[PDB]
């Protein structure tokens, strides 16, 4: 260890192997680089369900799965031999490893005995491992059935994208084969996906639909009056059981009724199996929400049925979107002018009016009429004038959402408004309204050199808007000094988030290796050692 | 949360506890020799002013 | 944090009695040399432990022991 | 300069192009009878990239 | 006027038979690319690929306008050769620089066809600066997408260099897509029942009979497989479109019969359960609707 | 709108002043001055190595007869080739004792080395726009080519950004402690003087102790106050 | 939208943005003291 | 400072630093290598004299200088405490080849200082990694100082002259005057009461070329510091400003310019109409009275008008080159500003007129086309020339719920067309001994060989390919061909020494496939989700589809407002795209765009108005927000609502699926550890990590 006298930390010797970070045990021992594993872009696909995975040509042309010798299958052995179909062949007796190459091997060398294998192209429905990184909770790492898709990329349902933070802007994911019999096993139902529908902690699902598909269902509720053909045309393949008891004319709210095919009851959304909420928003079909659907029919009987149910309204919701379509577009925002002239002219005044009242408060204290104030109090009675007229925007977009709610009942951008999907009064303010005031760790910027924080202004101004209170709104353009503040915050927001990446993964190392062998003991106990740490696993002695 | 920059810093004129990360780090730390926020509740205001 | 009769830090491996290889897994880098020098003898429960010579963790299914009943095979004639 | 097609609908393009490079028309007079957006744009946009000559011979010892 | 002008030709029918004869046409009317090339020799600035690439979607309709009808069966190919070299005058390349052959695919005959002059007014590509010291050309060949490459129909290329043409063939031939590539003539829509053919017209040759001559080959394609189309009677398989007369329910998975099915009154989906009556489907009604259009159609083109 | 129209004309190329383009135009002169006029006033010196005696007896070194030509082929070729793009640069070596006589000026030559004909200096060179260099003043110019990169010996293609210099044009503050600050500035010789000279000096006040206003630097000058140091120089 | 159960909401933390993947890597005493 | 802090210059400010040139490098390498030369020479006579007499110079001391390994270290990327000076060129696009020569690097100050805006671009910087907030991008009209040693001397010597002849009576104060300085050269103190004359003055006769040099930078700092400083040296980032003179902007009372500027070039305006524009540094410009905009100034009384120094450009000269490439970045998210600046430099473009002679990696661009919604800037670098996209036809809906998440839907007509098609160009080298060379043994890794032992040319490589013969003497030793896709041999260069060096440059197209990415210029990237054939999608009442389909709802979630009125002047151009005399016109909107919306809807108004003259108002509406009724394929019926549809200039960015694809059955194992080796193109393992290790642990498989 030269260390022990010296000071440089580079020289190789005994210690190196616990050196830091690069010990052995935790970059050989608790991880290594395996065999049969692949990584890809990943895609989406409507073909394949949450409990499915596609996997491309150039990887199930590679990858190869085991089927051992014994007295089940040596008959299919003997066949897939014959076939120049085996890859590679394990002689257990001797552990020794042979590669049947194409148009070359040996013959003689190969007699099957019990206990030994052989090893072919990997078929579908095989389970195989795959995730997305960082792999932050359980979820992120998952066995599926194996389905033959086309493309270079691997292919997964929508449905999951949520659960492992997914989008496809470039994401790639990674697959890992396992083939003894017990991991098999293991694999096939304690991480097959249909287990792992309801949340460790809080018990809401995590797969659910995403994007356009709320509006969707926002819109199917809605839909009023329907002959059984496009009743029929909306529910595709599962319309065979559909039972036109004797009506001619039909509803949304039937479509439901059907795809619920439970009567059950819960305050609030169901009475005998039928939805009684005003609308269907984000919070009854999206992954980790707390009125769930899916989530009431797993409650009342089990996975399976919340699982099918899933998949069974994803696909009626696309169908719902194949025939009527849905898109947003630049009239829907902006029709005209009047509504954002209007909005500016209000800013123009009330900033002015602002402004002259500072300016007189100024004036008397600059003569001997009125003792100053603080500079702390002086800054929140100008933050309050300057939130007031924030709060007046707010107020003047609500009443134009609902003016135009009311005008053009069918307008796309307050449909997204509605459903519950990204679009709410604050952003829209931000679009056709002002932009207010940019502050860094809760303050507005500081001065700098003369009193001042831009030559733009004169030194020791008071002008609220020379310290970063934007007045434009989107539509309107900011100014370049306006920009300035903007990218400061923007800015901030990145530095901060790569320092936060690299602070939050030490924390969360160090809490998983002090909690990991906290376990439930075989009487409901929660006991970590041979100490006792609870009594009642979960206050109930019930899964979470 | 520290991602999103979910949690937004404020001024304040009395003493507070933080949200986010860095307070739960402080937590888990425990660390000592640091002073610490004491609240005094009560009914009769004279035993607060003094 | 307050299994002991004092609170402990997330940072340190205080007052449990943590093994050797799972101090140094968590990352002592002194653990082995201390262990050494006062002649330490540990049993293999930890989860860290199990990893390091290829034992099955005690978690979900490997938190039981299993084996097998050869009395119905042996009772069974060619 | 190269297509003889439009990328976006595929409608025969060559003649105008002709009309347009070889005998230095005017692009209105050229776009009096191309009617689609597509291919519009395709006739006033596209070029023929700046280039020098080939180094000979291409395999040299 | 010019050498191309754009047209539509126009048709008013029933709904369901409009988008009949469309998807008909955009599955049935297959004219071959020229997606089988082969790059002899390369001395100028763009490579191999660009002029490949641009060559593969040559507009050569308006070449092999008498020989449509085999064409449009697959029993007859064509092909297009060229062999340029920088000059002093006209430092470019029209479509008038390549030749054109046509292969009888039966004998594997390949016999020259004639070439308009106003061929002369196309432009593919500009050469730089002419220099005599060096050397600035390009020759290469292409073939029709479904034409098969060996000996025989090699050994008729008697205005090539055999030698170079085997090495070069041999060097590419493993990037060369194995299936079938091909384009629609012109662009066809039928939005609510109005059925519209959008079409060019070159001033050299007479459009109205190689309309006529298309339209005469979709129509009898499309009453030979309406011949020979069948529904099965027997239990859903979600695959093939089906009726169960213990139920009387109609599965409808496929384009023709979802198109026949609405035709007398129903209005169904490609993946979709109905309850119609199978009894009022008469096919003959269809077929005589369908010969009705298109001699409308074909009254359409005409006035021009 | 005619603000925009001035902008406009700044971006333009201005062909009287030699600017033929603007976006890289301050990194061509950049190297033009470096290769033409600096590297002769570096390389060109005539310098003292040792004393002797008193003032009388004295080894000098000078070097003159600086040359610098550039390459023999293009950057294409030489990318093709795998060549390197530098040009050469050779000098006079004169190492000779000196004694002062009152006669006047007494020289004894001692060594002398000469490099016209060998690889004495190569000096990477800059492509620049149209693939032309500052040493060869060519009249053609490859269209669509700005250039602004090296090639190296293994025929690789560099390039550069700019860099923030370490020295400052203020001094910098610094609370050292409480109620204890610092005071550090630098200063360095001018342009025209070679070998550059560089001091740097600090400046210590702490309120419990304002005896000990002290400036100071490192093995260079003393550790004075400075009021008193300003009494010195100045006679006030 | 809605309130039905406000008192159990769930509320969302997930980031929109995420960082693409990485790739395969492929004296004369003229400087401050800097004290 | 001890008193006021704040209001002293900070160690971070731009005012108090300077920028290192190419040329500068050089000139400090030179200056050292110089110096260890003579050096080594004087302590070489040292030791001779010492040991031996006469005073000998040794030889083999004075022939090696030491500036060729000095300069060719610089080269490799060292240089003094820094690592980043130069670096090997990555040829990923044209506009590189601006943008890295105006970058500045600052030691390691990572939040955005006041003192860097108006001189470097907001918006450019790194946006992950180490270097976030360390390198900056110099705006359009921003540029850095040179000067030669003689100008400078003569420069100052005038300066001195013109201080001690003019203001010869009160220049020595000394106790209450504002001590002049010249590159922090104490030369005189001026009477306090003299100073504002002295400055005027002063800057008068620096626009009149009267000191023989337009760059002077002269700074009056008054808060209580009271100092006047001048600055002449190298290394100065300088502007150019309009002049407010006595409260009066220069610009507005000079007729004759107007009419002459057509003719007329930067210096030409310099020389004929002094005082309507001065250069100014970034230390002056901190400490003036500088009016925001020329229209701002209109609006003021005189009174008012009396207090400022200068006034400013408009805003899109505040931006970088690389900016420049993108259109309205005012009218979004900032956020979405910096993305987009990082995916501008990897849009593929013509990247070099030497394609087929250079042997080098590359990816070029193969049908090109010039933009033409774009900015000035745009235009005089030459960024459009040399194009970076297509122009494309685009709508904005949910396509049967399968392009979500960013993915988009692309139409399989226009790959087979030539949509976006590009090239990868690729630079292989191998030495090898002469024997192995010329030995005589045919291994099945020879195949594309010919008889001379080199691969044929236009032959496709494969993943076991040789590209030479290299035989160890009867063991093939060579490397091999190691790519999941084949290419094709374009050039072959060999030079035969003691050793063989051959160098191979090879080509492939590409044509866009699932997982290939793409982005528009307001951020707005996906991959390929889906290729869809012409006949299964929506089509307009003309018969036209579009190329690529992009979810609306990622629109208005990430408010990118710039491009949809992108998309509405791309349309209108197309109806118009020529001038009232015939010429080809492009249409200007800049980023930091500074006009009305309903300013481009009257042009757009205009464009179709002039195209068709017989359109109804609803029709005349539907072309101006770009609006169109389409219609289902399979049943041929209209949607519910009017879609967004038009065209839009559309990049393809340089991350492609089967650059990135990896898999492994059995392989090569580490000696030390016997673990699977690393590498992709080494046939290495994925990582198994330990937070994988925690899930598996989590879910109970033990
Ligand atoms: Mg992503
Ligand atoms: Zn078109």
């Amino acid at each position: 260890d030269i260390k022990i006298i010296s000071n440089n930390t580079t020289s190789i010797n005994l210690s190196y192997i616990t050196s830091g970070k690069n010990n052995m045990i935790r970059s050989y021992i608790v991880a290594r680089r395996k065999d049969q594993t692949a990584r890809s872009v990943i895609g989406p696909s409507t073909s394949i369900t949450v409990n499915e995975v596609g996997m491309p040509a150039y990887i199930r042309n590679t990858l190869t799965e085991k089927i051992f010798v014994n007295a089940f299958t040596v008959d299919k052995v003997k066949q897939l031999l014959a076939s120049n179909q085996v890859k590679f062949y394990f002689n257990k007796r001797l552990n020794q490893l042979t590669r049947i190459r194409q148009g070359k091997f040996i013959k003689n060398k190969i007699h099957l005995l019990p206990g030994d294998w052989v090893e072919v192209a990997v078929q579908e429905y095989t389970s195989i491992i795959f995730g997305r990184q960082p792999s932050l909770h359980r979820y992120n790492v998952i066995a599926s059935s194996i389905r033959a898709t086309e493309g270079d990329t691997i292919k997964i349902s929508p449905g999951i994208a949520n659960s492992q933070n997914a989008d496809f802007d470039g994401d790639e994911e990674w697959m890992i084969l396992e083939q003894n019999p017990k991991a098999v096993i293991e694999q096939s139902i304690l991480m097959y996906p249909t287990t792992l529908l309801k949340h460790d902690i809080h018990g809401a699902p995590v797969y659910g639909s995403i994007q356009d598909e709320i509006v969707a269902a926002y819109s199917l509720f809605r839909i009023q009056d329907l002959c059984l053909d496009e009743v029929l045309n909306i529910l595709g393949k599962y319309g065979r059981e559909f039972d036109p008891k004797g009506k001619c004319k039909f509803s949304g709210k039937d479509i439901y009724t059907y795809l619920i095919g439970e009567k059950i009851n819960y305050p609030g959304l169901l009475k005998d199996g039928e939805i009684i909420a005003n609308d269907v928003d984000s919070n009854f079909v999206v992954a980790m929400r707390h009125l769930s659907l899916a989530g009431l029919l797993s409650d009342h009987k089990s996975n399976v049925e919340g699982i099918n149910f899933i998949i069974k309204s994803s696909y009626v919701f696309k169908r719902y979107l194949s025939i009527y379509g849905f898109g947003v577009t630049f009239k829907d925002l902006r029709p005209n002018s009047t509504f954002t002239n209007k909005l500016e002219a209000i800013n123009v005044e009330k900033i002015e009016l602002i402004k002259e009242a500072y300016a007189k408060y100024l004036n008397d204290v600059r003569d001997g009429k009125i003792v100053p104030l603080s500079k702390a109090l002086e800054a929140d009675y100008v933050e309050s004038m300057l939130s007031n007229l924030t709060n007046l925007n707010i107020r003047e977009i609500e009443e134009h959402m609902r003016q135009t709610l009311i005008d053009d009942p069918d307008n796309n951008l307050l449909k997204m408004a509605k459903a519950g999907y990204k679009v709410n009064p604050t952003e829209l303010m931000y679009i056709l309204g002002t932009y207010g005031q940019q502050r860094i760790d809760g303050e507005p910027a500081e001065t700098r050199v003369l009193g001042r924080v831009l030559p733009y202004y004169l030194p020791d101004s008071k002008d609220p808007e020379g310290r970063g209170y934007i007045l434009n709104s989107l539509t309107k353009g900011l100014t370049g000094s306006q920009y300035y503040f903007s990218m400061l915050v923007a800015r901030s927001q990145s530095t901060d988030i790569v320092c936060e990446t690299s602070r939050t993964g030490t924390l969360a190392r160090k809490i998983i290796k002090k909690m990991e062998d906290m376990v439930v003991d075989g009487y409901g106990q929660v006991v970590i050692g041979n100490t006792l740490i609870k009594y009642a696993a979960n206050y109930t002695k019930i899964l979470g | 949360q520290a991602l999103s920059s979910f949690h937004t810093t404020e001024k304040s004129g009395a003493v507070k506890q933080k949200l986010g990360f860095n307070e739960f780090n402080n937590l888990t730390n425990l660390s000592k020799n640091k002073t610490e926020i004491i609240t005094l509740v009560s009914d009769d205001i004279s035993k607060l002013q003094s | 944090l307050c299994a002991s009769y004092e609170p402990e830090s997330v940072n340190k491996f205080k007052f449990g009695a943590a093994s050797t290889l799972k101090r140094a897994t968590f990352g002592d880098n002194k653990a082995l040399l201390n262990a050494a020098l006062h002649k330490k003898s540990e049993p293999i429960n930890d989860n860290s432990s199990c990893h390091f010579f290829s034992k099955v963790p005690n978690i979900g299914t490997g938190y039981y022991k299993y084996f097998i009943d050869l009395g119905l095979l042996m009772r069974m004639e060619r | 300069v190269f297509q003889l097609v439009c990328s976006t609908c595929g409608k025969d393009i060559s003649h105008e192009r002709y009309k347009l490079i070889i005998r230095k028309k005017s692009l209105k007079d050229v776009l009096v009878s191309v009617k689609n957006e597509c291919c519009r744009l395709k006739l006033s946009t596209q070029i023929e990239p700046q280039r020098n000559l080939t180094v000979q011979p291409l395999l040299d010892i | 006027q010019h050498p191309r002008e754009e047209n539509s030709i126009v048709v008013e029918l029933e709904p369901s038979l409009a988008t009949f004869i469309k998807q008909g046409f955009n599955n049935l009317v297959k004219w071959p690319l020229l997606n089988i090339g082969i790059v002899l020799s390369n001395t100028s600035t763009a490579v191999n690929e660009e002029w490949l690439t641009a060559v593969e979607h040559i507009p050569t309709m308006k070449i092999f306008y008498k020989h449509i009808h085999k064409i449009l069966t697959r029993e007859m190919g064509f092909l297009v050769y060229l062999k340029r070299s920088q000059s002093e005058r006209d430092n470019y390349i029209t479509l008038y620089d390549f030749d054109y052959y046509i292969i009888d695919k039966d004998t594997n005959s390949v016999t020259m066809v004639d070439k308009p002059t106003e061929l002369k007014e196309t432009l593919l590509h500009v050469f730089q600066e002419y220099r005599l010291k060096s050397s600035q050309t390009i020759e290469l060949i292409a073939f029709s997408s479904g034409t098969v490459i060996n000996e025989d129909i090699v050994s008729k290329l008697t205005f090539l260099d055999v030698e170079v043409f085997n090495r070069e063939y041999n060097n590419v031939k493993t990037i060369i897509d194995p299936d079938f590539v091909f384009r629609s003539p012109f662009i066809v829509i039928s939005p609510m029942g109005k059925l519209t053919f959008f079409v060019e017209v070159y001033s050299w040759f007479d459009f109205k009979s190689c309309f006529k001559d298309i339209i005469d080959f979709l129509e009898g394609a499309l009453i030979a497989n309406i011949h020979n189309h069948m529904i099965k009677v027997g239990n859903c398989d979600e695959t093939v479109s089906s009726y169960n007369p213990e139920s009387g329910m109609l599965f409808v998975n496929d384009l023709m019969t979802m198109n026949i099915v609405n035709f007398f009154g129903c209005n169904s989906r490609l993946e979709s359960y109905h309850r119609f009556d199978m009894t009022k489907v008469d096919v003959e009604l269809f077929i005589k609707a369908l010969s009705d259009a298109c001699k409308k159609i074909l009254s359409a083109s005409n006035r021009l | 709108e005619m603000d925009q129209r001035l902008g406009y004309k700044f971006l333009v190329p201005d062909p009287k002043a030699g600017v033929f383009y603007r976006p890289l135009h301050f990194q061509y002169v950049s190297y033009s001055n470096f290769i033409l006029h600096r590297l002769h006033e570096i390389l060109t010196v005539k310098r003292p190595l040792l004393s002797f005696k008193n003032n009388t007896e004295r080894i000098m070194i000078e070097i003159s007869n600086v040359k610098v030509t550039p390459p023999d082929y293009s950057p294409i070729i030489a990318s093709i080739k795998g060549k390197s793009y530098d040009a050469l640069a050779t000098f006079t070596v004169n190492i000779f004792k000196e004694v002062m006589t009152k006669e006047g000026i007494s020289i004894t030559k001692i060594s002398s080395y000469e490099g016209k004909d060998s690889h004495l200096i190569k000096i990477p060179l800059l492509i620049g726009y149209g693939n032309k260099n500052p040493l060869d003043t060519a009249k053609y110019l490859v269209p669509n080519v700005i250039g602004g990169v090296f090639i190296n010996k293994q025929s690789v293609e560099k390039v550069g950004i700019n860099l923030v210099e370490k020295i400052t044009t203020w001094p910098k503050f610094r609370v050292v402690k409480p109620n204890s600050f610092t005071f550090s500035f630098s200063s360095v010789s001018p342009p025209n003087v070679l070998p550059t000279r560089y001091r740097h000096y600090k400046i210590s006040l702490d309120i419990s102790q304002l005896e000990a206003l002290n400036i100071s630097s490192t093995k260079t000058f003393i550790t004075v106050n400075i009021v008193l140091l300003s009494q010195y120089l100045s006679r006030v | 939208t809605q309130s039905i159960h406000e008192n159990k909401e769930i509320t969302e933390i997930l980031p929109d943005n995420n960082p693409s993947p990485p790739e395969s890597p492929e004296d004369r005493n003229d400087e401050p003291p800097e004290d | 400072c001890i008193f006021h802090t704040s209001r002293y210059p900070d160690r971070d400010s731009m005012v108090c630093h300077r920028i290192l040139t190419y040329g500068k490098y050089f000139e400090t390498l030179a200056h050292d290598e110089l110096e260890n030369y003579i050096g080594n020479i004087r302590n070489d006579i040292m030791n001779n004299h010492k040991n031996r007499g006469t005073y000998a110079v040794n030889i083999h001391v004075l022939t090696t200088p030491g500036l060729n390994h000095a300069f060719s270290s610089l080269l490799s990327g060292k240089f003094k405490k820094s690592d980043g000076s130069y670096r090997t060129h990555p040829h990923y696009s044209w506009m590189q080849n601006i943008s890295i020569p105006r970058s500045v690097g600052f030691y390691p100050v990572r939040k955005y200082h006041p003192s860097q805006y108006l001189y470097f671009c907001s918006s450019d910087v790194p946006e992950r990694g180490p270097q976030v907030g360390l390198v900056s991008q110099l705006s359009v009209l921003s540029s850095i100082t040179n000067i030669l040693t003689s100008e400078y001397l003569d420069l100052e010597k005038k300066i001195c002259e013109y201080i001690r002849s003019y203001y010869k009576d009160d220049i020595s104060y000394f106790e209450t005057g504002f001590p002049i300085t010249i590159e922090n050269a104490l030369v005189a103190s001026l009477n306090p009461n003299m100073i504002c004359d002295f400055v005027t003055d002063f800057r008068r006769r620096k626009r009149m070329g009267f000191f023989g040099n337009l760059e002077v930078g002269i700074t009056l700092v008054r808060d209580h510091m009271n100092e006047i400083r001048i600055n002449i040296g190298a290394g100065r980032l300088v502007r150019p400003f309009l002049v407010v003179d006595n409260g009066e902007l220069m610009m507005d009372v000079c007729p004759e310019l107007e009419s002459r500027l057509d003719d007329m070039t930067f210096s030409d305006i310099q020389k004929e109409f002094p005082h309507v524009i001065e250069m100014v540094d970034i230390e002056q410009f901190t400490f003036s009275n500088v009016c925001e905009s020329v229209q701002k100034f209109r609006m003021m009384s005189k009174d008012e008008r009396k207090q400022y120094d200068l006034c400013d450009f408009p805003a899109e000269f505040r931006d970088g080159y690389v900016a420049s490439s993108l259109v309205g970045i005012n009218h979004n998210s900032g956020p979405r500003a910096i993305l987009g600046c990082a995916q501008a430099k990897q849009a593929i473009s013509c990247l070099s007129s030497d394609i087929r002679n250079k042997i080098d990696n590359g990816i070029h661009l193969m049908y090109p086309e010039r933009p033409i919604v774009i900015s000035k800037a745009l235009e005089t670098s030459k960024i459009a020339a040399n194009c970076f996209g297509q122009h494309v036809t685009i709508a904005l809906m949910s396509y049967k719920g399968i392009n979500q998440e960013d993915g988009i839907i692309i139409k399989k007509q226009f790959i087979q067309r030539g949509g976006l098609d590009i090239v990868t160009a690729k630079k292989h080298q191998v030495e090898i001994p002469l024997e192995n060379f010329n030995n005589k043994e045919r291994s099945n890794a020879y195949s594309k060989l010919e008889s001379n032992g080199l691969v044929r040319l236009n032959a496709f490589l494969e993943s076991g390919d040789a590209m030479a013969r290299n035989i160890s003497s009867s063991f093939d030793v060579s490397e091999k061909y190691t790519d999941m896709y084949k290419s094709r041999v374009e050039r072959v260069q060999v030079e035969l020494t003691d050793k063989v060096k051959v160098r191979v440059l090879t080509m492939k197209e590409r044509r866009p496939i699932l997982g290939d990415k793409f982005t528009t210029r307001t951020s707005q990237k996906g991959t390929v989700a889906y290729v869809a054939d012409e006949t299964e999608l929506p089509y307009d009442e003309n018969g036209i589809t579009p190329d690529v389909i992009i979810n609306s709802t990622s629109i208005f979630s990430r408010k990118t407002i710039s491009m949809l009125i992108e998309v509405i002047l791309t349309a209108a151009y197309s109806a118009k795209p020529y001038n009232n005399k015939g010429e080809n016109r492009p249409v200007c909107f800049p980023s930091s765009n500074e006009t009305s919306i309903d300013t481009y809807m009257q042009f757009a108004k205009q464009c179709y108005e002039h195209s068709n003259p017989k359109l109804s108002d609803e029709e005349l509406s539907d072309k101006i927000f770009c609006e169109k009724i389409l219609y289902d394929p399979e049943t041929d019926k209209p949607y519910a609502s009017k879609v967004f549809f038009g065209p839009i200039y559309y990049l393809r960015l340089r991350h492609l699926t089967q650059d990135k694809a990896t898999v492994r059955c059995r392989g090569k194992k580490t000696k030390l550890i016997r673990q699977a080796n690393e590498g992709r193109k080494r046939g290495g393992g994925i990582k198994f990590g330990e937070m994988e290790r925690d899930c598996l642990i989590a879910h109970g498989a033990a």
